[PDB]
RNA sequence: AUAAACCGGGCUCCCUGUCGGUUGUAAUUGAUAAUGUUGAGAGUUCCCCGCGCCAGCGGGG
């Protein structure tokens, strides 16, 4: 069985501004020594996470934090019921590293990814360890010889199982190292973009100068993948079939959410125009498909979508890719050749997905 | 012989909203030529000699970033010159080294992109006719003048 | 028959940073006069030393540590079924230079590889002088005789046939210097490369953040050379005396994962797993890079790949003629005296083949 | 029919550390009163010699013996005056157990044991004990006995066990320094070491760089012919041959297995003459970049020769033999499509 | 190089019906779909092909008419004529955004637009200067028009 | 054939893991491109062939 799924997306923007930096400008990126326009990985990540569709079908995210001031308070009232304060404070203070007063102000080392499932099974282990005069060095020391009972919380914050977690303070260094099973990318446009300018005022409704924001639109080429076998040992050693449906979620969202910035002002909310799902053995990325910057002729996204298919074509035959491939596109105009299944709508390809590539 | 500074910066200051505005649209030093209103600044500061003209080309830019982003200041009457580019960046607060990294590591025409980018979003205070001979010579030499500054600087500062 | 083979990669990534040095910048060298950017030939290594790819086609891997603390348990744990703990312990001992107590740390004297294959063997050969109740010194005396016998068993360590080993204590020192067979050089790009900046945040659940400083990443995309060549004798004679089939084959495996293994660095926040679209393995009496090919850096003319490959080729035509080069030479290419070579699998089978399949 | 062989070789090489001093950082030099990463003299020399086509078109050579049998006659009227044929031969006898000249270092050390050998005679030692007492330089010489191409060209190895004065062989083939045509921006490489076993780091530096080196080195013919025991030109060019094809292809060894700088070199010239000269004055002035280093130090190399090459009396056949089609340089100065042709040129004498 | 004033005397003298008949093109390219052309501009050496863009150039602009475009010589004091630019703005006919307009309107758009500009200016000019301006016709030169037409319509005030 | 000659400073090594730059904003009001102008004249149209009363007529390019 194949142990990689790779998610290929191509998705068109109208003039947007869908992530910038310190500077109001555009991220941007220089590809075929061109400048592409770029969405960051992390954008995207987060724009999956806090999403709506990720709250109906995976569940709550991972409470990302650096305080733990108000995490204390927080993991009192959602726990409280379930445990003693002092039990609380106290596995804060283990996982953190640092003291838990009732004071104002306590920071951790970094902003650091906290599950209130995986702090309540400290709790418990926590509380048993009290029972029994156990001291903090031996309780460590024990919970170290069962890591997977510790990932199966991982399902009330599967992000964290996807994109993974580091510490460098408390137990959670030992205890609470996660390495991310999704691989995924910064998108980047496949052609050249010199970005406009839009001068704007504001005017007053009392009284009778410009500021400036730049945008551009673009044809993105999103990419992911997903280490199946990596998924299933974070959540606990869960099933092929539930990393399954996780990766088949993944496809939906990397399909369809974009990231909320400048979007009230802008509204770029467009769907995918194509998207391609291959199993593998070794992740590979198209990219390349696009090194050469895709020269408009009616549009960027139709010889966008040709390209890729061409690539990819390339790629197949020259490295020998058996593996279970499928592809879903808007576009009518030719597509790859007839080792690629074509899907005529998303969730026949996601049912695809969830079926192993089988179905 | 050498170029006026301080008269194109007063120049720069007094145009009229429309030529700064026209002037204000170039995205990279050579599109000055594309445009009147820079000429018709220029012409006073000896722009018909070509020896002056890539320097003039610099200076024009990096004013080109707003009407008053570059405050000038002059150097106190004890010391031998005023607050240079880098010390001034540094000062603002706002400008993080890595800028500074990749500024002086950029190509040609990039390098100049960048430094208007710093500039708008700094508005330092500074020694102008020091930066215009700065801008004048421009190369190694310079650039890294420009990152050793801004490093003792954010050093004691 | 020839000595050398010679592996040429041109691959090309989208934007990553697949190494950086000790202040986090993309790692860089100058060539031309202009900046490349720069993968080590130590990272190309681990990544091909513990690939998957690795584990499946070559085997094992050395196990490089200081800590024979840690070494000595896990000794222990693999060879308990084979060996008495105080046999495993003394071969330990007798490596290392150091002395195995059932302290919980004991430190070599640097971070050395270790073969367990090799250890195995050690193994055997102190139970035998265990038996004997022979002096450690002449222990070695009679080892020294048969090198060849322990180099067998670094073919369940090709790694180290490859990249060679140095000893400094212990037993080591007489019996371990590997001189390695692979030769392999940085990664640099074909371009000059002015890298970009990622500035981001981390936004708290907990706070709305309001003004801050942004982290920085440098990062940037470039088509790579890689090259690497492989003295076939050298490694038949670190592999105990092999046939140059297995040499070969090996070296074919380094081919693959030339073409195919990236660095795991920042992977799985940008992405880059390209694989190469360029291939050549050329055989020689005297080993040559195409380095130069790109002394002049190449500038960009619908993308960096194509005018890289070409250039690639124009100067190994150049070369060719001008050294008259008459060596089996295959080129494995995506883009529409030189054998071509449609997929990389007959490339592979080809140099299996010894050049002439 | 000019007695010095010049060979001038513009080499580039891709990021590397071929030759590093005490403190593990790149040689050096200052020219033109700009620093230049340097290749020493040693180095390249070593290079050369300890390679495997130096072993086999050196070592290996039909003139590498120097058969003593053959030698009785010369030696014995070269030492007539100094010794009777009888300690001559008796000596001649204990080394071995037609021709008419003779290698002077052979000639020296025969000296020294004859010198020996009447020493011996005259406190009736007995010739047991006598050989007893001198196994070592007897082997010596034996050894280098065989080893006559080889000494003629690079000289006495550093440990030879010759014991005269004309028992320091100087080597014909002498080589200078190589030192980078422009300035060189080094760059410094950080490492660290993962411990497989606790990979929760220290790190450690590796100096490099990349450059255009001059290589010069140039062959007196006449010593070699004279070392040789009076050789002909023709073989003696053969020789330079040799070295020629190795000057343009070896390559140091150091740290060649982590930074592969395994490159030819793009341009090969060989030039006559009565007075052996170095181009290194092309690039007294360094080069600047355009397009690389590599154009411009060829066209700098090229310019210069057209600009003093007869001023400074480099009048003797000369050819060239270059990669790059940059400027092509005086129509004296034949052009080589092949490095063979460039050899097979020298071999006949330049013709 | 192109012989200039040959060229132009022969346009000077070339007969009405082929003059007529070459005025009426509306882009250069559309002289190659005509005789009189070729038997002009072949003594000019049109058969080499390195020559050819130019020629269509220049042919193009002196098919705005036989006498729209009138030669002077430059005084002997001066080392160059009068140079295109200068000549329009010296027409006082030509508005400036006609030149801006100009020098940013993409291959072929251009010339017709020049050729409109001659028709309407009826410049006097130094005419192989003009040529060889045509001869190169890339951004700087085009650049160069519009600083002499600004700097002349400064200068003159 | 020079404090010279002969004459490697040389072997080993991931810089790794975590991270939305985000919220808000008419460029807006005024403005003929306007006055004057035969396209007239003029049978040349370059090649092959047929016929001719050598005035021209016709076929083919």
């Amino acid at each position: 069985m194949s142990n990689f799924i790779n998610i290929h997306v191509l998705i068109s923007h109208s003039p947007s501004c869908l992530n910038r930096d310190d500077m109001n400008m555009q991220k941007d990126a220089i590809f075929g020594g061109k400048r592409r326009v770029r969405i960051s990985s992390q954008s995207l990540k987060r724009a999956m996470r806090k999403s709506g569709y990720y709250a109906q079908n995976i569940g709550e995210s991972s409470l990302r934090t650096i305080h733990l001031a108000q995490l204390r308070d927080v993991l009192r009232q959602k726990l409280g019921e379930r445990f003693d304060q002092k039990i609380i404070d106290k596995t804060l203070a283990l996982l953190s590293g640092k003291s838990v007063d009732e004071a104002e102000k306590i920071s951790a080392d970094a902003v650091t990814p906290w599950v209130v499932g995986e702090i309540a099974w400290f709790c418990e282990q926590v509380a048993k360890a009290e029972a029994d005069n156990l001291d903090d060095k031996k309780l460590l020391k024990v919970l170290k010889e069962d890591i997977a009972a510790i990932r199966v919380n991982l399902q009330q914050g599967v992000d964290i199982a996807l994109s993974g977690r580091m510490a460098t303070s408390g137990m959670m260094t030992e205890l609470g190292k996660v390495d991310g099973a999704m691989s995924i990318a910064h998108a980047i446009t496949t052609h050249q973009v010199d970005s406009d300018i839009d001068w704007f005022t504001a005017v007053d409704d009392l009284q009778e100068h410009l500021g400036t924001q730049e945008f551009s639109s673009g044809v993105f080429y999103r990419y992911a993948n997903i280490n199946l076998a990596q998924l299933q040992e974070n959540l606990g050693g869960a099933s092929r079939e539930q990393a399954l449906e996780i990766a088949t979620h993944v496809v939906h969202m990397l399909a369809t959410e974009v990231p909320g910035a400048k979007q009230r002002t802008y509204a770029a909310f467009n769907p995918a125009d194509m998207v391609m799902v291959n199993f593998s053995d070794m992740p590979l990325s198209m990219a390349n498909a696009f090194e050469k910057a895709v020269k408009a002729k009616d549009g960027f996204l139709q010889p966008s979508i040709q390209a890729f298919n061409q690539y990819w074509d390339r790629v197949a035959n020259g490295y020998g890719l058996n593996g279970a491939a499928a592809q879903f596109s808007l576009s009518d105009v030719d597509p790859i050749t007839a080792q690629v299944k074509q899907m005529p709508t998303l969730e026949q390809l996601k049912s695809w997905v969830r079926n192993n590539g089988e179905a | 012989d050498e170029i006026d500074a301080m008269a194109l910066y007063r120049a720069w200051q007094q145009l009229d909203n429309g030529s700064c505005a026209q002037i204000r649209r170039v995205s990279e030093p050579d599109e000055l030529r594309d445009i009147p209103a820079f000429y018709r600044l220029v012409q006073p500061f000896g722009w018909e000699n070509p020896r002056h003209q890539q320097a003039l080309l610099r200076m024009v830019f990096c004013l080109s970033a707003g009407k008053n982003v570059i405050r000038h200041q002059d150097k106190k009457s004890e010391q031998t010159t005023g607050i240079s580019l880098g010390r001034a960046l540094a000062n603002s607060g706002r400008i993080n080294e890595r800028r500074i990294f990749q500024l002086i590591r950029a190509d040609r025409t990039a390098d100049m992109v960048q430094l208007r980018r710093l500039l708008t979003h700094a508005e330092p205070v500074l020694d102008w006719p020091l930066m215009a001979r700065m801008l004048t010579w421009w190369g190694k030499r310079e650039r890294q003048q420009l990152l050793e500054d801004f490093v003792l600087t954010t050093n004691k500062n």
